[PDB]
């Protein structure tokens, strides 16, 4: 089987999609080594399969998502929702907004 | 007044007039000097320079990021070439001998220097209200090399110490 | 505009920008700004509100806030309840000077008004400066209000014209 | 019975205590309460006592001494180098006293 989520990019992130915030995705629920998909998973899928600009330096740079994007899980920081490792279940929306703030 | 932007490759602007209080050696905040003027056009005209302009003396990140960036990698810049580091902004000459003093700066590493009713900022469109930009403009030998304004509130990308040290590198 | 003085009623919609005290005596660390209602707080209680052309400035330094400060305890053996320090410097300015003369606490506010709004209104302001006075209130009521015009004085706004009013009235 | 004529200066602000006036003349006892010299420190006693017109002496005297931040100069002679408040005034000197502090 695979999951349905819902990705949004903003604060010049949809720039990198064709301009598009909002993206419909199904996951594969497992990944290659059989465990349970995870956010980690999803970001290394939008660098390869879902972005429209090469430059993948602007979205995750040395395979962890590039500094100064939050990350909102059900509006939620994922922070407080674990990071990089929460375990994507369905219609959960996945939030990134990149800010020059909080330097 | 007059806007043109100031860009790289251009001669730094002619008149261009600060004022400030030479540091005297001391971290007393409660006994002021006299300020002087001092001519940024003249000291530009030979040797790099760094010319970084803040919003605010004591505000939060006028002081927590930005200048306390360029102190922290002094050495660094040093080691660049870097002739003179001056700071600037609409807060008069006192208030900026007080805030290079409340940052242990009682020597010409950095000089603080006010430029009086945004005069220098709003010729080259860098000013708003009575308060100038954050940005910062690295000279050598009158003419400049880089001139970015940080647009977003909190940001010291471009104007920060670190986009400094990066440019000086590239020569 | 109009001159403020004695006999007057405190005029209503007065309003500083300001950083309350911490305690701390850190240059470096700035607070938050908000609002103080001057017309509320001086209308009960005697309060001294004195105005200084600009922060970390020689006279108003050397001579004016530190004579104030040299003071507090012949100030709150007169009575006063509280004493105000107001400037066209913004409200970090302001918390940074007050610092740099150790106060730490509300013995001393340092507040600002923003664009001369009130000394403008009071016709004591100029160039985007606030000028040299002092006002005392009591009770709503202004009991004294003068400007220093003549430069580098206190002679009007200082903390010695301002004890000798007091001591022409009794409360606390 | 003779006495001493001195010109005193007020300077750096401390010429608003005597209405603004700099320059003023005195004529001192040649001999104090105790019968010596007359010095510099009974000249600072006197000038608080006698010449102010400004009720506020803590800005010239403090403690029954100077306020600190005043310079002395005795004819353009810091009073360090001639002996501070136990320099014996001579006829016709010229004592200034100036505040480093801006403004009063
Ligand atoms: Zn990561
Ligand atoms: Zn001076
Ligand atoms: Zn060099
Ligand atoms: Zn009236
Ligand atoms: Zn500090
Ligand atoms: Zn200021
Ligand atoms: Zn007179
Ligand atoms: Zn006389
Ligand atoms: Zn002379
Ligand atoms: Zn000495
Ligand atoms: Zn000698
Ligand atoms: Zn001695
Ligand atoms: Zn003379």
């Amino acid at each position: 089987e695979e999951i349905p989520i819902t990705v949004d990019f903003s604060g010049g992130l949809e720039m990198l999609f064709d301009n598009q915030r909002r993206h419909s995705i199904s996951l594969p629920a497992k990944d290659t080594e059989g465990k349970p998909v995870t956010i980690a998973f999803l970001i290394d899928y939008i660098s390869k399969k879902l972005m429209k600009d090469p430059r993948t330096d602007l979205f995750v740079l040395d395979n962890h998502i590039r500094p100064g994007i939050l990350v909102l899980i059900n509006d939620a920081d994922w922070e407080l929702e674990g990071e990089e490792a929460y375990e994507i279940q369905p219609n959960d929306n996945i939030l990134f907004v990149s800010t020059l703030h909080g330097g | 007044g007059a806007m043109a932007p100031l860009q790289p490759g251009d001669s730094f602007p002619a008149n261009v007039v600060f004022s400030y209080i030479p540091p005297t050696g001391s971290l007393d905040l409660t006994v002021s000097g006299r300020p002087i003027e001092y001519n940024a056009s003249e000291a530009l005209a030979k040797g790099t320079s760094v010319l970084v302009a803040v919003p605010g003396a004591f505000t939060p990140t006028c002081q927590e990021k930005h200048v306390t960036g360029f102190i922290a990698k002094l050495d660094q810049l040093r080691q660049a070439g870097v002739d003179r580091v001056l700071f600037i902004a609409s807060n008069d000459a006192f208030v900026m001998s007080a805030w290079g003093k409340a940052n242990g700066i009682k020597d010409e590493s950095i000089l603080f220097l006010s430029d009086s009713d945004t005069a220098f900022s709003s010729s080259i469109g860098w000013a708003n209200a009575g308060r100038t930009g954050r940005y910062a403009i690295v000279v050598k030998d009158g003419k400049v090399v880089y001139a970015a304004v940080d647009t977003v509130r909190g940001s010291t990308e471009k104007s920060g110490v670190d986009a400094v040290l990066t440019v000086l590198g590239n020569q």
